[PDB]
């Protein structure tokens, strides 16, 4: 049996921690209406009294209102919700002293599960950002309309990056084949200040275009072998798992 | 029917 | 059990300091109308009595009227709104003395919130205006129809400001590429008397037009390097955080 402890200001307002392995003790007197607050966003399904007549139950949203209409109001409350179910022991008090004006729950389960998920996401993000076992290639070359050239370019063995001076326009980058045709390539913009553009292919040749001005970027150390992407994601330390099963 | 009982029963039957 | 503080003119009007952890005592005498005033913008959900027939209830919006209509009424009220839930401990007054006509709530929580966020804009505005740690470059040439010349031009490494005399017609500005092609640039207007037009780019060229008159502006010290917009705000002192979450 859990008995709630009152607030320091008033003995009528009592706070208690929910637990599925024990039932809340509620000590109701005659002439008071008890306010019960469910967890925010909780979805009530149904409830049960020992005596539907003994207590009135009016509910809107996450708020539960009770009051005994008959003497010897000694029954149970079992209200079920989507996430959990609450349990109460409504006990009638014949002395009309020590009321229960309200009851608020301090849920350990929801925040406990939240901390775990936040920890998992933190581990994931740390795995992405840590980025170890990375080799870098810098032998890059240009020719053409230098005025819109990037300040720096390099590849990690998987992706090719271009950094542009913060005053310069962001240009469009195209893929170049060995023949001389041009093909769109997906680009993602990374970096603190969105001055680093990332394309998703390590290639011997690149063309950068803007307006009427073009610039061709040449790789002098294109390594065909590369690194196998056997973990299914940009990181070598993150996998991708098929959760759908089937 | 003392008035205290009146109060008690009115309290009970009230919603 | 807060007893509301008497108004200095009359004790029949009482103010009380709100608290989510205390229940306010309500003194009601026979045959008077008890007025409850809710703070502006409270959305009323529902209430609950200890005896629905003991007290007379009328409400429209943020105004609640309470009146005892049955003798010996010792019950309680739990009223809930979108923000909070007010709690009362009703004692019927037996001598028709010490009547309380109206109750008003003081909310230290709302004051604490709004004062904090008022200081929030205080800091934001101070950081915006302070603009210290910024450099100004003034080397600018000019040529063309001199009559529409801007009286002064300068750049802060992020924007470029043009100013005109109070009798000068505000012209248009077009951003010039390397090849001589004109294109739009977003302009914002600041300044005491709308004599400052700021363009959102730094460029080694600019051109100003009005009617069939033109003018060119040269940035003699165009710095392509610049300073990265590490925070996404015109100041280096205003961090920009993602509110939406999800």
């Amino acid at each position: 049996l859990d008995v709630p402890s009152s607030s320091r200001y008033d003995h009528r307002i009592r706070y208690v921690t929910y637990n599925p392995a024990d039932v809340v003790q509620v000590d109701t007197v005659l002439g008071v209406a008890t306010h019960i607050m469910l967890e925010e966003g909780e979805q009530y399904l149904t409830h049960a009294f020992g005596d539907s007549e003994a207590y009135a139950f009016a509910r809107k949203g996450r708020h539960i209102f009770i009051k005994p209409q008959a003497e010897l109001a000694n029954t149970n409350l079992i209200v079920v919700t989507d996430r959990r179910s609450y349990k109460f022991r409504l006990q009638m008090r014949n002395d009309r002293n020590g009321a229960m004006y309200e009851l608020a729950f301090r849920y350990p389960d929801t925040q406990a599960r939240q901390t775990r998920e936040a920890n998992a996401r933190a581990a994931v993000e740390a795995a992405f950002e840590q980025r170890v076992g990375a080799y870098y290639n810098l032998k890059y070359m240009m020719s053409g309309d230098k005025d819109i050239a990037p300040v720096n370019a390099w590849d990690d063995g998987r992706f090719t990056y271009f950094k542009f001076s913060a005053n310069a326009d962001l240009p469009s980058i195209y893929f170049v084949d060995a023949e001389g045709n041009e093909s769109l390539v997906p680009r993602t913009t990374v970096g603190s200040s969105n001055n680093i553009i990332a394309v998703h292919k390590v290639n011997p040749k690149w063309m950068i275009r803007l307006g009427n001005r073009a610039l061709a970027i040449f790789n002098e150390a294109y390594d065909p072998n590369g690194v196998p992407n056997d973990t299914g994601t940009a990181s070598p330390a993150v996998r991708r798992v098929n959760k759908g099963g089937n | 029917k003392t008035p205290y009982e009146l109060a008690r029963e009115r309290m009970l039957r009230s919603g």
